[PDB]
């Protein structure tokens, strides 16, 4: 569940 | 790269292999097709991979190891075939070989250096005790990484990675017998996560990020019990005393507040109900632009609340007169006005939207319909600003998502869930056709490609495998095509959509694939002829 | 739900 140092803005709607 | 070189059966080519195609290469492994992970994670080769890492990691003298980053890298890798692929499967004699080698970096009086180099290959390592299971094995060196870390660690890209790995192995630890039955007495670990969760120094600081999974990981220790049990108690009162909700270190609060409500007794921290408080601090704006639609957002100007009510607004009249709705809602429906609620940022949504409305962030947004039969039920579309979203809005998938609350109202009976056969083509392919008409390239490539799906393949997709192709790009297609070609027969489906009569649809659109696939294909090819 | 680590973020 702990986030990574880099995360994606542009995402596919859940 | 050549991974067909890490298929040998012996394990010095498969060595060889690793040492002189680096991570980069190992990497491919993550991904290959299953023939490839079935080799190149033998049992023996595992093992005596291992070996020679633990004389290697023995030996090492700090500065970073390309080969080390490499083995441990190719390690871990086998662990996440084996968990993945059922035709990967170790024997027993394999992890105390790799615990083996984890002990040898571990041991080596360079483990705590702080540099780039070191903090690649120490990745690597800290990673391995969650890939292998070994979440209870390095407790201590969890707790000295906790302890240790400061501004000039934090100056490190690598070194960042690295300790961050430390939280992938507490959460990792909730499924290792030998961690739930020994965490709860970790009073130093507990004292040290606490304490790098209250570091001051990383607000507004490239590690902020790991301050917020400390303090996400702390909340979660409450739901173990031990000696540690009144230090995690103690140093989470002072996280909600130190921080807020909304404000400064608010990430490190609220990751904190999110495992503690979980797991713990809100009231023994004295944050019950701080959700509803956060929606009304962070989406502060109230933008109503019809009866039929109402903005909640975070920090947008009144330029982008006017684009986005008249993009809808637009959107919904071409949604009305497109599906013949009469502006009638199906039965049993009272969703009277969706809410739009906007944060400010992806970081934002992934921060305040997860307590706000009890959903996962890891995605890109989502519509929430609810149960549109319940009184007091709210549609709530859920998003977040960006700056390569469309102008003059720019708010991240507005356009789609929007058509979802239309359709979930005027086409399909009851709540997400409420249909009985397939239905992804038809509720994908609407938002997209609805939002993006005829200006859609995507679709005329996937076309051009040669690779093609029929009708009755477009209708029996699902989100399985996520096949964004099939499920975007074709089911447009076959929607755009059913309108401009059989637009009475989608208003025959749509009685039967409408009333919750799930086997007629299926019965309905059944017809269509048998009829209409040849058809399907000259539709396909004068859009490809257009374009050309 | 637990899920083995895949590739960390190589800084841009
Ligand atoms: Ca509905
Ligand atoms: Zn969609």
């Amino acid at each position: 569940e702990p986030s990574q140092q880099v995360t994606e803005i542009y995402q596919h709607h859940a | 790269c050549d991974v067909e070189a890490f298929t040998s059966n012996s394990s010095n080519d498969v060595l060889n292999a690793i040492k002189t195609q680096g991570a980069s290469c190992v990497n491919a492994l993550f991904s290959a097709e299953s023939r490839i992970q079935e080799a190149a994670f033998e049992s023996g080769h595992m093992y005596n991979i291992a070996k020679h890492t633990t004389d290697l990691a023995k030996a090492y003298a700090g500065g970073g190891s390309d080969e080390l980053e490499a083995l441990f890298l190719y390690l871990r890798a086998g662990y996440y075939a084996e968990f993945y692929n059922s035709k990967v499967s170790f024997l027993s004699w394999v992890t105390p070989a790799v615990k083996e080698a984890v002990d040898a970096f571990v041991n080596n009086a360079n483990f705590y250096e702080n540099s780039d180099p070191h903090g690649k290959v120490l990745s690597e390592v800290i990673i391995t005790m969650d890939s292998a299971g070994l979440q209870h094995a390095y407790l201590p060196q969890v707790t000295q990484w906790l302890t240790r870390w400061d501004s000039q660690y934090a100056q490190n890209w690598y070194m960042r990675n690295a300790v961050n790995g430390v939280f992938t192995i507490l959460f990792g630890g909730q499924w290792n017998e030998q961690f739930v039955q020994t965490i709860g007495n970790q009073t130093e670990l507990a004292k040290a996560l606490g304490d790098f969760a209250l570091r001051s120094s990383a607000i507004g600081a490239s590690d902020e990020f790991m301050a917020a999974n400390a303090g996400r990981e702390l909340g979660r220790l409450t739901k173990y019990s031990g000696s540690a049990s009144s230090t995690v108690k103690s140093k989470l009162t002072e996280i909600f005393a130190q921080y807020e909700m909304y404000g400064r270190g608010d990430a490190i609060w609220l990751g904190a507040a999110d495992t503690v409500s979980y797991y713990a007794d809100c009231s023994d921290y004295g944050i019950c109900n701080f959700e509803s408080q956060l929606k009304g601090l962070v989406l502060s704006q109230s933008y109503t632009c019809s009866p039929t639609i109402r903005i909640l957002s975070q920090n947008m100007t009144q330029d982008q609340h006017v684009a986005a009510c008249s993009k809808m607004g637009y959107e919904e009249g071409y949604f009305h007169t497109s599906l013949e709705t009469g502006r009638q809602p199906v039965a049993d429906d009272y969703n009277t006005q969706l809410q739009v609620n906007i944060f400010d940022s992806s970081d934002d949504y992934g921060k305040y939207a997860g307590p706000i409305f009890n959903i996962s962030t890891n995605n890109g947004g989502m519509y929430l319909e609810g149960d549109p039969a319940t009184p007091g039920n709210i549609p709530n579309f859920v998003a977040y600003e960006a700056p390569y979203a469309n102008p003059d809005h720019f708010v991240w998938n507005l356009e789609h998502e929007y058509v979802h609350y239309l359709d979930g109202r005027f086409d399909l009976y009851g709540g997400f869930g409420h249909p009985t056969e397939r239905i992804v083509w038809w509720s994908e392919g609407i938002a997209e056709y609805v939002s993006k008409e005829n200006d859609n390239q995507a679709a005329i490539d996937t076309i051009k490609d040669g690779s093609t799906f029929t009708l009755s393949e477009i209708f029996e997709t699902s989100y399985d495998g996520f096949d964004v192709d099939r499920i975007y790009r074709w089911g447009y297609l076959a929607v755009r095509f059913m309108f401009e070609r059989h637009k009475d027969d989608v208003n025959q489906m749509l009685i039967e959509t409408r009333q919750g009569n799930w086997a007629n649809y299926k019965a309905t659109i059944n017809q269509w694939a048998i009829l209409y696939q040849s058809e399907f294909e000259q539709w396909q090819q004068a859009l490809v002829l257009e374009h050309h | 739900d637990y899920a083995p680590t895949k590739l960390l973020p190589q800084q841009p």
